[PDB]
RNA sequence: AACCUACUAAAUAGUGGUGCUAGCAUUUGCUGGUUAUCCACUUCUUAGAGGGACUAUCGGUUUCAAGCCGAUGGAAGUUUGAGGCAAUAACAGGUCUGUGAUGCCCUUAGACGUUCUGGGCCGCACGCGCGCUACACUGACGGAGCCAGCGAGUCUAACCUUGGCCGAGAGGUCUUGGUAAUCUUGUGAAACUCCGUCGUGCUGGGGAUAGAGCAUUGUAAUUAUUGCUCUUCAACGAGGAAUUCCU
């Protein structure tokens, strides 16, 4: 079951919601975004949010 | 000194460390030739890398390997992988890149996990059985 | 001396275990809440984290004298290779151990079950808490067993943050 | 004086006990801790053993 | 060329050292040969009867040559086989310290092994000598 | 106890005359010709190798394989 | 073939085979094609191997059972009967003896004969137990390639075990005897009998 | 350990583990600095031990 | 080894020590079908007799046979370890015997007889017909006797 | 648990050079010995800090949504594989035979306290359950090869035990290293591999039962603690109805 919890999709929502300048179709750049732009307590979670901010960006 | 590299090969837990120097062309394991190694039925297993790349590829280099841990099959897969990751490590550092990619290409196209170390591992037996998944026995009543 | 480090470290946990036990049994009427042992050269040190060090101290420095002597005699320290130091704790509203023995000291002092539980939760909460919980299991007066729960605010129940935030 | 009130207690289960509760049965002996499994779990945190895996 | 015993496959080598120790005649075969049973984990004495003490010697030789220093108890363990306790599971158990120690002796007497320092038996100069010789003899059988 | 733990001279020369047309000869092949026991069938497999008839294209224990002369 | 040596020696026919043709233990993978339509893709042959012992993950996905060297599928399905769980070296060797025995009788690439026995023993269709109202009648159903391969191998190794059990021959003789007699359906072997009867009962209830 | 006090129930086992970490550093120093750097850097729960001698 | 020929020198079956022995079997293992004679004892004697093992029971010259009979029923004379014998220390005269053939039957009794006549608990139990070695009898042994 | 030829290092981990040295070839070489005779290094090992995966890349399927499927890639793509944790309520589930946790009841000196002696929980017509060994030739048997990881080990003591002799074995005895990555110990385990012997015969498969003897633990071994040696050589020739576990 590779479904992303509500907090994942929610944090990705609010990112693309107010930082569409910055963010592209890259994971790592989005990742390094999250590091300097977000307060995620763990690497795993932050990469979750990044790969989903990645998928939502690449389809919008 | 001479141009020389070192590599390894892991399987389950058996690690085979392998040294590849600028050498007359010997291929000894632990301290005995590769024409031993037995298992025997698994002889061609570690023969493989030499026949997959051409016997002449070793005439300019010496090949030493030692195995520890693991079992029999475990150590057999450990040396062959160590040998093959070694041949490509020397072509990495000393001859030329295109020759190095000719080797990876000529290995992986057949392979058997010759450059890539397998990741399989034992799963912890949990309580309630004599295995990891093998639960014990019940008879209801 | 001369003990395997394993058997050393284990024994040190047993040391503390027996220690806190004895304090828990001997300084309850003071909201005692835990101990820490500082190994040094020349001396072996013991701090008595309680809320009420003016009773543990005793008249011109007794009782602490008695507790030392006690603890000394038992583990066989040479008079002066052990040191005991009482200490107030920071607002006893965030120690599980302090409030439990308060509740104990509420109902043992004849008070309503809900007044005790609820008042306790209102203090601990007031003491800058994220959340507080109290379970009363047993039987009051009524023959049949019963139990109650008394939560307030926010707590988590699972995972590592347990090892991070909740005191039980 | 009274040469009639004890007898060998130098091995087996009856020689030792529990440093907490005197209980001979269920004794965990490892690492020279010598405390019974029913006691050991109530204290293991206070001692130093904790639950990771 | 230059030859070691590691450059010779175990089974041909030891069969050669055996037939050589038999051609040699000089041995020291304690006497309780054939009447004894190698290990308690064993069911029948070796079927070689007249011999097999040669085989175990060359086994002892080859293995000590190959390494640092080893003692009696180390060989008893090496020469150990599973012990079918009948209706109970198998479990490994050690071999006879008499047999192994009298091989290390009946070879220390013939000068292939020497009571090493630290401990245990250590390969002798005449040992390395003779072994590498017949090892080369073994490879000469194949030429 | 069901015969075939001996030699009976007439059997020897049977073993001489009967091993053409034998693409396969091993322990169970000698047995199945209603004769030699498993101890003395291996004596056959080793002595037919003294000269001609059989050609070792196999190896070892439990498993043998020979072919007729060429 | 251009001889080469360096230091530690490498034998004659050893260098001679390996660098040249990448043939089997010492058998030819050139030629040999699956004598039946279908079954291909599900029977290997190319790319070839030396000995049928592979550390390959044929389990972590649905159809990866397919890209396994067929001869090694035979070896794997030999090592069972409980006692011989694992013990891959044991079966592998008997496989070698097997192939030499097939090669001894009636010529042929003995690996090709193994294909001749696998193709010829996979039943074309079978009976499945449909309800149809308590009383479970039998529906003839056309069985897939993969099952056709698997069932043949299981059938071939099982009835060969029945053969080698309690009689003088060895696993290799009987197994070779099964592959040979089932190279072309002789109905003097276990697998051809069971195939033909499964096709008899599948035609029965139609 | 079995999780239950008694014996009733499906047999639940419970591994506890405690983790020891040991580490030694070697220093070449006289007597003043050793005593100075060893009397302080005190840490209750990290067991300090100072051995000497080349034997 | 080598193929042999022979004529009619070996006759199958042969009877020694009141027991009958199948010829045409490996002699090491023909001796075993006699009471008190096991693989270890048979083999040690065959070794002490200077008789070839590769031969079968069926061959073996009459002198080799009488050499077998003689060695077995006199052990420590022809040098055999004394611990190698079943009945060491007898029980009255203390001589190391190795009771053979129809004799071990007479001795199992002689022993059992001794224990009952003594009345200790191993006898009592041999008379009740139970197991002596202390094994449990709640569950095991049902057909039994 | 998997990945780091990137990072700090380590005579309690290891590598290459080097001398001192053994052996075989001699034409350079090959294969070992050498807790300090040095010099270098950290790929192997060790745990510190980080990195790495977010089911990515592309393509299918699906309301072009969540997702799923396929390939390439990858240390790894079934929640990465394995576990630790775990809400709310429920049972009159178990535990007063873990507790100096406890209410009430019972007994409290001819004790239901406690200790000392000996027996007993093992008692055996049978029933039910977890199992262990087997019916053999993918085998027993005998030589030979010889390969792991999780642990634990002696202070105010006798633990883990190398080694040297003695003994067939079990063992004994003389010494030693180790409060430990250092010593036991590379835990040289076992199936397994190899060369044989036996050859389908309740056979050399099997080892129940049974006798006689030696040993070890212990104050004590009888109703036999265990260990070993010889001999005795049962049932069992694959198991009815049923039924456990597993990707
Ligand atoms: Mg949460
Ligand atoms: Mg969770
Ligand atoms: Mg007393
Ligand atoms: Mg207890
Ligand atoms: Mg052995
Ligand atoms: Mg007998
Ligand atoms: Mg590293
Ligand atoms: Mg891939
Ligand atoms: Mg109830
Ligand atoms: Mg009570
Ligand atoms: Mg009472
Ligand atoms: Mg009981
Ligand atoms: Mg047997
Ligand atoms: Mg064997
Ligand atoms: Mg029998």
């Amino acid at each position: 079951g590779r479904v992303r919890t509500k907090t994942v999709k929610r944090a990705s929502k609010a990112l693309i919601e107010r930082y569409y300048p910055k963010l592209t179709l890259d994971f790592q750049t989005n990742k390094r975004l999250c590091d300097e732009i977000a307060t995620i307590q763990s690497k795993r979670l932050r990469n979750k949010i990044a790969g989903y901010t990645t998928h939502l960006m690449k389809r919008i | 000194a001479v141009p020389s590299v070192q590599t390894f090969g892991k399987k389950k837990s058996a690690t085979a460390v392998a040294h590849v120097k600028a050498g007359k062309g010997l291929i000894k394991v632990n301290g005995s030739p590769i024409t031993l190694v037995e298992p025997e039925i698994l002889r061609f297993k570690v023969y493989e890398p030499l026949l997959l790349v051409g016997l002449d590829k070793f005439s300019n280099i010496d090949i030493r390997v030692r195995v520890t841990g693991g079992g029999h099959v475990s150590q057999v897969y450990a040396i062959r992988q160590a040998i093959a990751k070694g041949l490509v490590a020397y072509h990495q550092k000393y001859v030329d890149e295109q020759s190095k990619n000719e080797l990876k290409k000529a290995f992986t196209s057949y392979d058997r996990t010759l450059l890539i170390a397998d990741s399989r591992r034992p799963e912890p037996k949990k309580f309630g059985g004599k295995g990891a998944r093998s639960r014990f026995q019940k008879s209801y009543r | 001396a001369l003990i395997s480090k394993k058997r050393k470290l284990v024994a040190d946990g047993v040391f503390y275990a027996e220690l806190n036990e004895f304090f828990t049994r001997e300084l309850a009427e003071e909201g005692y809440s835990g101990v820490e042992v500082r190994v040094t050269p020349t001396k072996t040190e013991v701090i008595i984290r309680a809320t009420r060090t003016q009773d543990v101290l005793g008249e011109n420095g007794r009782r602490i004298n008695e507790l030392t002597l006690l603890v000394q005699k038992r583990f066989k320290y040479a008079p002066g290779t052990i040191v005991l130091y009482a200490e107030r704790v920071q607002d006893r509203g965030l120690s599980a151990v302090a409030q439990a023995e308060s509740m104990k000291f509420k109902l043992l002092n004849g008070l309503a079950i809900r007044r005790a539980a609820y008042g306790v939760v209102r203090y601990v909460m007031e003491s800058g808490a994220k959340g507080c919980e109290v379970v009363v299991s047993g039987k009051l007066r009524a023959a049949r067993a019963k139990a109650m729960k008394f939560a307030d605010g926010f707590l988590i129940h699972s995972g590592q943050p347990v090892n991070d935030f909740i005191d039980t | 004086e009274n040469v009639w009130f004890s007898h060998p207690r130098r091995y087996g289960k009856g020689s030792r006990q529990c440093r907490v509760c005197s209980s001979h049965t269920g004794l965990i002996r490892k690492y020279g801790l010598n405390i019974c499994r029913q006691c050991f779990r109530e204290k293991a945190n206070d001692i130093g053993f904790n639950k990771f895996r | 060329p230059g030859v070691s015993v590691r450059d010779v496959a175990a089974q041909d080598f030891i069969n050669a050292y055996a037939s050589f120790l038999q051609r040699q005649g000089k041995l020291e075969v304690p006497g309780y040969v054939d009447i004894v049973k190698t290990s308690s984990g064993n069911e029948m004495p070796p079927q070689d009867a007249e011999g097999w003490f040669y085989k175990r010697a060359a086994s002892v030789a080859r293995h000590i040559y190959m390494r640092k220093q080893v003692g009696v108890g180390k060989l008893n363990k090496l020469y150990g086989g599973a012990k079918s306790r009948g209706v109970r599971p198998y479990k490994h158990i050690d071999a006879s310290g008499s047999i192994n120690r009298k091989v290390l002796q009946a070879l220390e007497k013939i000068g292939i092994v020497e009571i090493s320092p630290k401990g245990g038996r250590r390969i002798s100069e005449n040992g390395q000598r003779d072994l590498d010789r017949i090892a080369a003899q073994t490879l000469e059988e194949d030429e | 106890a069901q015969h075939a733990v001996i030699l009976d001279q007439e059997k020897y020369d049977r073993i001489l005359k009967e091993v053409p047309t034998y693409r396969y000869v091993s322990v169970s092949v000698l047995v199945d010709r209603l004769k030699i026991g498993g101890s003395l069938a291996r004596i056959a497999l080793r002595h037919l190798e003294k000269e001609g008839i059989i050609k070792p294209i196999s190896k070892h224990s439990k498993q043998a394989i020979y072919t007729r002369a060429t | 073939f251009t001889p080469v040596v360096l230091a530690t020696p490498i034998p004659e026919e050893v260098q001679q085979a390996q660098t040249e043709i990448k043939l089997f233990n010492k058998w030819s993978f050139e030629e040999v094609e699956v004598k039946d339509a279908s079954l291909v893709d599900y029977v290997q042959v190319r790319q070839p191997i030396f000995v049928a012992h592979t550390a390959g993950r044929y389990a972590n996905k649905r159809f990866r059972k397919a890209q396994c060297p067929i001869i090694e599928r035979l070896t794997n399905s030999l090592m069972m009967n409980g006692r011989n769980n694992g013990k891959k070296l044991k079966a592998v060797r008997i496989i070698k003896h097997t192939l030499d025995i097939i090669n001894v009788l009636t010529d042929q690439n003995p690996i090709q004969v193994v294909v001749d026995a696998i193709t010829n023993t996979g039943p074309r269709e079978d009976t499945t137990r449909v309800g149809g109202g308590g009383a479970a009648r039998r529906q003839a159903v056309d069985v897939s390639p993969l099952r056709r391969v698997n069932q043949a191998i299981a059938l071939l190794t099982i009835g060969a075990r029945e053969a080698a059990f309690r009689n003088i021959k060895t696993i290799a003789e009987t197994l070779a005897e099964e592959l040979i007699n089932a190279a072309k359906g002789s109905s003097t072997s276990y697998a051809i009998k069971k195939k033909d009867e499964l096709e008899r009962v599948a035609k029965s209830n139609r | 350990t079995r999780k239950t006090p008694n014996g009733e129930g499906s047999k639940t086992w419970e591994t506890y583990e405690m983790r020891i970490h040991k580490r030694y550093i070697d220093l070449e120093a006289p007597v003043q600095i050793v005593k100075r750097i060893t009397q302080i850097t005190i840490e209750p729960g990290v067991d300090v031990e100072v051995v000497v001698a080349s034997n | 080894s080598l193929v042999v020929q022979e004529q009619g020198s070996f006759q199958h079956i042969l009877r020694l020590l009141n027991t009958n022995v199948d010829g045409n079997i490996k002699i090491v293992y023909a001796l075993t079908t006699i009471k008190g004679v096991g693989r270890r004892y048979s083999n040690l004697v065959c070794k002490k007799a200077d008789v070839d093992l590769h031969k079968r029971a069926g061959e073996l010259t009459q002198e080799e046979l009488e050499r077998i009979v003689q060695i077995m029923q006199n052990p420590t004379h022809y040098k055999i370890p004394a611990w190698f014998l079943n009945r060491q220390n007898d029980i009255t005269d203390g001589k190391d015997y190795h009771t053979l053939a129809n004799n071990v039957e007479s001795k199992l009794r002689d022993d059992l007889e001794r224990l009952k006549k003594i009345r200790a608990h191993r006898g009592i139990r041999h008379f009740w017909g139970l197991r002596v070695r202390g094994q449990h009898t709640k569950t095991t042994g049902r057909r039994r006797a």
